[PDB]
């Protein structure tokens, strides 16, 4: 490898001597302690190594050494139930040997290299393999993890070794050529890995959220974003969303939050339970966590790591759902990068390059056809963080104009203790038109148009405030404060939802369908009991109402009775008055 | 014809590279790359002289080291192979296939640049398309030759009114009682910095309408080198060109989103240190715009027409 | 009558002249920035006239 | 014992020394002229053929002839001990108190090494500041970092006195009781004058108040560089306090504004292209350094809290400084003019103000039971009287409402009574009465937040308490 | 050159009501007409070559569109001149630079079309020139600058614009020619802001 | 505003009745200097002093609009001396007018930009102030001597 | 150099209403009076010299007009000193730099003006300092740094002028002499933005 000396110091900033043969973008080790960098630029025997950490006590001859690779992740066995850094280091395994602080200079592996694991071989001698195929499975909690040999890599099989325990670096299939596989593979963290072709979206990502996934749905594979203020429930609907999605394995990064934040973060996590099994949620995520004091590098590069993280994952053939908290929080690493590198702004502050890098972080997600013959997907939530509440910040424009989806949160609502506070006045979602097929064939064939009425029924209420904020609204007329009634009525009783009940915290599409109708029928028995002509008062006390909000906390498996129950009950009451 | 390799490599920094010895490079040539794991990159020299030689990289300059990399010349002028049979095909915006398909046999080799056309040689544009919508075809309307863009903003349909002006749209010889025959009508549909979601929704609407027979699709994805969304509308100019004025067709060049083009544009400037203009922007973008939307219009003594209706969104 | 007039006439005009001046503002930092970096061009070509 | 008198070049702040490549980077070296006189600087580059030194204080004296420099130290470090304890010290070490120094018990250098992530706890302990609108409505929690926006005339440094003065523990309102645990203030003044210094002196001393806390006072004619550094030293010191013998130790900061100027020039002067505004394009991560040193760890009983204080420039709240620091800190407190012009003191403003850390710390198990509801109660009706008084002036108070009236009269009396304490040290059961007397003037059933059996436990006491001796 | 400046007296009729009685200009004066796009600028200064009372009219097009020039080609041998009853483009002049014509080509047309109008002055004829923008010129010119890496002044002008831009505009007036005849040159200049 | 000029420095005169001295005064002699003017003002200067009769007390500078830019860095300074060697030495009452500030500002902008200065705002040089007091400051009355040095300035606000 | 510095507690009597009541300054602070031109920066600041009960002033026009200086020259002897009631200029120090003198010697006259001042502190009298322009003495930094080619700050100036004045303005306030006696010193500085 190509190794060289310090010729001068000057901040973050090292002028190395004699690395002629060194590549653009490598990961060098710098000095004595061995703090990391990356080569910049190349100017004949010289080349400019931007270092990572602190610098302060280096001297100059101290020598300088080239991995000869870019910024990559290690992909393997023994990334579950883990905890990471911006730059794929086991914050755990940190803690064991340094103690409370991180001292410059340690070195430890991403993957433990002395766990064993019980292999079990799937092809034999003889066999050629292509980039993608399955070489064996490996046991790791609830599944089974896929052996897969690198994209790269095509050849014939020589030897297998048999079943046993082994570590992630004994090598279990080596080529003909001389090539040996090991458990484990790097792949560089800015290269997308390749599939075979990109399927289209025809299934809804299920988050078991009422409002979300029935008037704002995004397909499996697709990109949302939700922006909000502080107490708007930004985080309490990811983690409900990891909770309780269909989601196989969930990617978390968190980018350069505040330190007693991602403390709440991951104290939190370990003790909620998977709804499917009754385990730990911590046996099928991974956490990526840096603070505002980590080196802004790995703050930058964080999600570059998540993202390819869930690409291994969807290799496999699972379904991955990845929440990127707080991408402003990433775009002003970013920015700091860009001046340390005396680079000219653009709006505000910004690099010029700010709305091509976004564009390149989201395009990986969607529904795709491996390399091995499976399918999987990918799904990416990403939260934004205005400055004021002013859409109009530069970040704000870049992501709008890629995503799919759009939940706008609003503390008004919260004030209230209206939950989940999601504005629908300013939300939209445009994979709508390509869900129905699956929603008339696999929810109930009256879905979409009673959709669009309950649709139609939120917008008059809306149509009617300059009425009630100049005019008393006591005073409006039977057909007017029967909308409002039943505006407000969907307010309370359909468009919220209570994460922490028993039964309500979840909702399938059947139980929504249910009260839909319910709701439904009995406006419009409301309504015709409007033009039969009796006291509006007396239609807003009927029992009715009570099966109307009691609605919610039924529980799923015997919904169904209660639904019919309230179906005969509803028109028992309006044939019972006058 | 032989081939000539540099490998006097003594400077790299971003997007640029600087060659010693090359002093037989023409100014604005199109070089090829190639490091020492025989990944091979694309690159144009931008500056030359006695001292060294400027080459700015397509896409990224990561893996390339002073010890193995070379550079080769391919071409003095940047030139696109176009032929007949380029209809019903897609290209990324390079000039690669990627319907799967073999490649073309070129029939001329024309520069991507093109050249200004004589206003001389031009002639009035009089003839009227009739579109089909009435804020259109009443008060605003269009002309064979005419370049017409769309202003759009965010969440606007702007390309729901493209494909349906591109469905309906009609001469009405009667009118003027210019026979009953059509001159061939075709579409050449150009795409930068679109996505998957959108850039279906054209491909479905061109299927079901049939007229994916009669059409050249360029397409630049938003994960594709920042370089190539520059390229992309003036091989669809020149392709167009070439139909319009070398075998009489009436073509519709529709380029989408050009705040991408402009935003690359952006980019691309501002990587190389120069002095910015209003907002940031390179202060030699009317140039730029002007040297791709002046290559439509109408040619006394000829039968083809070119006519563009670009699409931008507000910001 | 003046609800109306202060909130469909009087507010956006405030809000134009805002977002004018921001933009006239950043323009001339981004020229700052520009003469600064050509500065340091010139300072640092200096030390190379005779080493 | 080595010097170099390689001098070659002199300008301004910068010098140059050809052969000085043994010399690390960041090192802290002695420079020495012919008069004997030695002034201090850092090594700021390294090189091949010689390095750049920024001097402290002036270069008047300095020629190339007989200029020599020598090697102090490699990193900065300070010399901690429990001795400090009642000492004052000038931002890089040296006690200006008359005492003689220290015995060291260590040498920590002062720039300190990252908290593990995984190694924090959430923090769940209040601190009794002794002001009622901090301690009820922003109450400041063990391991918070509360900040306190103020404009140029506001009286900060006295609010940061009377804090330093009175802040306490209360153990007793713990669990059973609980034990005494150590407490102690670090002071960091950085850019201050010789009025305020002289203000700081003697409020310290006169109380009683120096005997637990440690002094770093930084001048305005002092070298930047020693304001760069104060923050850090006095964070170190900070740190192996709490991190060492278990104290739980509260760190205030007298204005950041005058280390992010400092660290404009200082940045100008090594010929860095600045940022947004002139600003480095650094301050974001340089200010994270500062602020993410306070928390609390697993396995540790101690604990570090920061106050840190900034004046606004020209009052914008989207300026650099003040943005930067909304997005590492956990809230603000907001001074306002208009309650210290109209004879207000302290004059914070509970509107715009915010504590994010308060539900941990309160709730049964601490503080009283009645605490959040409270507080929400109060913000409230402050609220709504507020708005009430700006529609009399319009419409006149005879055509209000009757419950209109009694909100108009509750601000007045809010503002009179609540927030104008004066100098008194009221403790959290004070304060909660007061809030509870306040409430008792709206008539109850309007009180919605609160809910019946604490409604039925406070309410209906009368005002005489504090009304009688305001 | 000429021997004497005279001081102007009679009106430059350009057919337009609102021109010519609200804001006159005289047979030697100067006039700007600053717009938006899609304003007039361009109609105003065809009519203006159409139906002026000026025995010569030069266009000079500085880096616009190419379709106008086509317009001026096809329309004007068909017309009549208002004052002699030949075709209208006996007495017209083009010059033409178009905007995807080379940058460096916008400074030297504005030259060659003011030493054009120049000329015809001194044959005792009664000029009007028109400019058909002069930001294109700035633009150029600033382009050059750029190239010759020279220090802008503001928003990337170089910073003698003020005086070329001084010397195009003090080349009109009325004079007496060195021949003893009278001529006169008016400069009707376009800006594009 | 050339109007304007025009009229004070036609109209301009003392009131020795009001402050008692009970003299005659003499009228003032004009110093012109123009700077990057047009002929349209040039002519109406010229015809407004040839009417007034006070072209035989005058001395004129003049710079015009086609000549060459650098100049104007000389013209106000000439001008000056001339005006403070009348006052001063023969004991003149000297007013002096000064056509446009502005086109000095720029000639002097332009020369200032060819040598890589510090710019102020707006680009103008951080000089400016410095170079615009000694012009400026040339102007006022001497103890012991009858002499004056009145300056009239114009100048165009952007 | 003193023995000690000592708090503030004896006002500053200027003989203006709104200063003396509403923001008033103490015997040995310091005041900044900001404001465009025409707003009465020296009006104030003579009328401070004029009227205040300092034992001795001392004025340092710093790049300002020269007019101002001879008013003070002018009319200073025949006014009455308050305090003692002899003439008014007895107890005056001028230190006159003007516009059109060289730039250099601008930050010379304000530190002789300041040493001056702290030199009869030392004799126990209470001495009031008036900068007529502090803003001058930036431009003047800023024109050398652009001679010495060095590295500017925000809007050209050098980096170190904070510093230097912060080191002027602290060298006021009210001590203990080393003889043993005291005396004051109270800074009033105009700024022109
Ligand atoms: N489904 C829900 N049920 C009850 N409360 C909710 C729900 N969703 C959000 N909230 C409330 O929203 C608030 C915001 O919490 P959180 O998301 O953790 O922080 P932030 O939104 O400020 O990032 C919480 O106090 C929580 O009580
Ligand atoms: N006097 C006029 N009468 C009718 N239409 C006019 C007139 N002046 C301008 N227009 C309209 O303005 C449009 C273009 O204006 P143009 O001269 O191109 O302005 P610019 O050159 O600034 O873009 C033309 O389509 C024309 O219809
Ligand atoms: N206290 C005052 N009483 C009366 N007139 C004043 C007062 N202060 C200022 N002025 C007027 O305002 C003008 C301000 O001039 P001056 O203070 O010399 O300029 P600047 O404030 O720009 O240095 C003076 O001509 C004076 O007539
Ligand atoms: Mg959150
Ligand atoms: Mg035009
Ligand atoms: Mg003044």
């Amino acid at each position: 490898m190509i190794q060289g000396v310090i010729q001068k110091i000057a901040g973050p900033a090292v002028i190395a001597k004699g690395m002629l043969g060194a590549r653009m973008y490598d990961i060098c080790k710098v000095g004595e302690e061995g703090l990391v960098g990356e080569i910049i630029r190349l100017d004949g025997d010289t080349a400019f190594v931007q270092v990572y950490e602190d610098t302060s006590g280096l001297k100059v001859g101290e020598p300088v050494v080239s991995t000869g690779l870019p910024l990559a992740v290690e992909l393997g066995p023994g990334m579950l139930n883990g905890i990471y850094d911006g730059i794929q280091r086991p914050l755990e395994r940190i803690r064991e040997k340094t103690g409370i602080y991180i001292t410059r200079g340690v070195v430890v592996h991403a993957l433990d290299r002395e766990k064993k694991w019980a292999w079990t071989p799937m092809v034999k001698p003889g066999d050629e393999v292509r980039g993608g195929m399955v070489l064996g499975t490996v046991p790791e909690f609830g599944f089974t993890h896929k052996i897969l040999v690198p994209p790269d890599v095509r050849g014939r099989v020589k030897e297998v070794k048999p079943a046993g325990e082994y570590t992630v670096e004994e090598p279990v299939v080596v080529l003909e050529d001389g090539t040996e596989l090991k458990m484990y593979h790097t792949w560089p963290v800015r290269r997308a890995r390749p599939v075979q072709r990109k399927l289209d979206p025809n299934t809804p990502f299920l988050t078991g959220m009422r409002i979300l996934d029935v008037l704002f749905p995004v397909a499996m594979g697709g990109t949302a974003a939700i922006p909000g203020p502080f107490g708007s429930g930004k985080t309490v609907t990811q983690q409900s969303l990891a909770k309780w999605s269909n989601a196989d394995v969930v990617v978390y990064v968190g980018c350069g939050e505040r330190g007693n934040e991602m403390t709440d973060v991951l104290v939190e996590f370990p003790e909620l339970t998977d709804p499917k099994t009754g385990g730990p949620l911590m046996h099928r995520t991974v956490l990526i966590a840096n603070t505002s004091n980590m080196p802004v590098a790995a703050r930058e590069a964080s999600i570059y790591v998540g993202v390819t993280i869930a690409e291994y994952f969807r290799d496999q053939g699972f379904s991955v759902a990845l929440m990127a908290d707080s991408t402003s929080r990433w775009a002003e690493a970013l920015r700091e990068i860009s001046s340390r590198l005396e680079e000219m702004p653009a709006e505000e502050g910004y690099p010029p390059y700010l709305a091509a890098r976004l564009a390149a972080f989201y395009e990986r997600a969607g529904k795709v056809i491996t390399l091995g013959g499976e399918e999987g997907a990918v799904t990416i939530v990403g939260a934004v963080s205005p400055p004021g509440g002013d859409m109009s910040e530069p970040v704000t424009q870049s992501t709008l104009r890629i995503v799919g989806a759009f939940w706008r949160l609003d503390a008004s609502l919260a004030f209230r203790r209206h939950f989940p506070a999601i504005n629908w006045n300013g939300s939209y979602s445009l994979f709508t038109s390509a869900l129905d097929p699956w929603y008339r064939e696999n929810v109930a064939e009256d879905y979409p148009e009673l959709r669009d009425a309950i649709s139609e029924l939120l917008q008059r209420e809306a149509g009617l405030q300059e009425i009630v904020q100049l005019v008393g609204p006591d005073a409006l007329q039977d057909a007017e404060r029967l909308v409002i009634e039943v505006g407000r009525i969907i307010r309370e009783d359909f468009l919220q939802q209570n994460a922490y009940h028993e039964v309500d915290a979840y909702c399938s599409m059947k139980k929504a369908y249910g009260i839909m109708k319910m709701i439904l029928a009995f406006y419009k028995e409301a309504e015709a009991a409007i033009k039969r002509g009796v006291s509006i008062d007396e239609i807003l006390q009927l029992p009715v109402l009570e099966r109307i909000g009691r609605a919610r906390y039924v529980s799923e498996e015997e919904f169904p009775a209660y639904f019919e129950e309230a179906m005969k009950e509803i028109q028992g009451a309006f044939k019972a008055l006058a | 014809l032989l081939k000539k390799e540099y490998t006097g490599i003594t400077y790299i920094s971003g997007p640029l590279l600087f060659v010693e010895n090359a002093k037989d490079l023409a100014y604005g040539a199109i070089v090829d790359i190639k490091d020492g794991t025989g990944r091979v990159r694309g690159g144009q020299v931008i500056e030359v002289s006695e001292e060294y030689a400027v080459i700015q990289v397509f896409e990224e300059t990561t893996g390339l080291d002073l010890a193995t990399t070379s550079v080769s010349l391919v071409e003095d002028v940047a030139r696109l192979g176009v032929s007949k049979e380029m209809l019903g095909r897609r290209f990324n915006g390079i000039g690669k296939p990627i319907d799967g398909l073999p490649p073309i046999t070129p029939e001329k080799r024309l520069p991507i640049t093109g050249l200004p056309l004589n206003p001389v040689a031009r002639r009035k544009p009089e003839q009227f398309i009739q579109t089909g919508i009435s804020t259109i075809d009443v008060m605003n309307t269009l002309v064979r030759g005419q370049k017409l863009p769309i202003f759009s903003g965010s969440g606007l349909p702007a390309n729901e009114i493209a494909a349906q002006i591109a469905r309906q749209a009609t001469v009405r010889p009667d009118l003027s009682g210019e026979g009953e025959k059509e001159e061939p009508f075709a579409v050449v549909f150009a795409a930068m910095g679109i996505t998957q979601r959108e850039l279906s929704y054209f491909i479905q609407e061109f299927e079901r309408t049939g007229a994916l027979s009669r059409s050249v699709l360029f397409l630049n994805k938003a994960d594709d080198p920042t370089i190539e969304r520059i390229l992309t509308p003036r091989m669809a100019l020149t392709v167009a060109e070439y139909l319009a004025f070398e075998h009489d067709y009436h073509v519709l060049v529709i380029l989408t989103d050009m705040t991408n083009y402009c935003e690359a544009l952006r980019e691309i400037g501002a990587a190389r240190e120069e002095i910015p203009g209003r907002r940031g922007y390179p202060g030699y973008m009317y140039t730029d715009l002007a040297t791709i939307y002046e290559r439509a219009g109408v040619v006394e003594g000829k039968k083809g027409s070119v006519t563009q209706i670009p699409i931008l969104s507000m910001p | 009558r003046r609800v109306n007039a202060l909130e469909q006439v009087v507010i956006p005009g405030i809000r134009a002249q805002i977002r004018f001046i921001q933009q006239v503002l950043e323009q001339r930092e981004r020229e700052d920035t520009f003469r600064l970096k050509r500065i340091k061009g010139k300072i640092e070509a200096r030390e190379a006239e005779e080493e | 014992k080595k010097e170099y008198t390689g001098i070659t070049y002199i300008s301004g702040p910068l010098l140059f020394v050809e052969n000085a490549k043994d010399l690390a980077y960041g090192a802290i070296v002695d420079i020495k002229d012919g008069t004997g006189r030695v002034r201090g600087g850092q090594v700021i580059e390294v090189s091949e053929e010689y390095a750049v030194i920024q001097v402290f204080e002036e270069t008047t004296g300095l020629d190339l002839a007989t200029t020599s420099v020598s090697l102090v130290e490699d990193v900065a470090r300070l010399g901690v001990s429990k001795e400090m304890l009642g000492r004052r010290f000038n931002g890089i070490g040296k006690p200006i108190d008359g005492l003689p120094p220290i015995t060291p018990e260590k040498r920590l250098p002062i720039t300190g090494l990252p908290l593990n992530p995984v190694a924090r706890r959430k923090p769940e302990q209040f601190i009794q500041t002794g002001i009622s609108t901090i301690d009820v409505m922003n109450t400041l929690v063990r391991g918070q970092k509360l900040p306190i926006f103020s404009g140029s005339g506001l009286p900060a440094n006295e609010i940061a006195a009377q804090i330093a003065r009175q802040a306490t523990v209360r153990p007793d309102l713990s669990g059973e009781g609980e034990k005494e645990e150590p407490f102690a203030v670090v002071f960091a003044a950085m850019g201050i004058t010789q009025r305020e210094l002289s203000y700081f002196i003697q409020e310290f001393e006169r109380t009683g108040a120096l005997s637990r806390s440690v002094l770093f006072l930084n001048k305005a004619d002092d070298p930047t560089i020693e304001r760069i550094l104060t923050p850090r030293m006095a964070l170190t010191v900070a740190e192996y306090l709490a991190f060492e013998h278990d104290y739980h130790v509260l760190v205030i900061l007298t204005d950041m504004t005058n280390y992010c100027e400092a660290l404009r020039e200082i940045g100008a002067a090594r010929e860095e292209i600045p940022g947004r505004r002139g600003y480095p394009g650094y301050m974001y991560t340089d200010l994270a350094t500062i602020y993410e040193r306070a928390g609390v760890v697993e396995g540790k009983k101690g604990s570090v809290t920061q106050i840190p204080i900034l004046s606004m420039p020209d009052d914008d709240r989207t300026h650099p400084i003040p943005d930067l620091t909304g997005y590492i800190t956990e809230g603000q407190i907001q001074l306002s003019r208009e309650l210290h012009r109209k004879g207000i003191y302290p004059p914070i403003d509970p509107l715009p103000s915010l504590s994010r850390l308060m539900n941990n710390g309160v709730g049964k198990g601490k503080t009283r039971e009645d605490h959040k509801q409270v507080s929400d109660q109060l913000y409230s009706a402050y609220a709504n009287g507020v708005d009430i008084r700006k529609l009399v002036a319009i419409i006149g108070e005879d055509a209000l409402t009757e419950n209109d009236r009694r909100y108009l009269q509750f601000a007045d009396a809010f503002e009179r009574f609540f927030i104008n304490q004066g100098q008194q040290n009221r403790s959290i059961e004070e304060s909660l009465q007061i809030a509870w007397a306040l409430l008792s003037m709206l008539p109850q059933g309007e009180l919605k937040r609160i809910s019946k059996d604490h409604i039925g436990k406070y309410y209906g006491q009368k005002l005489e308490e504090i009304w009688g001796a305001p």
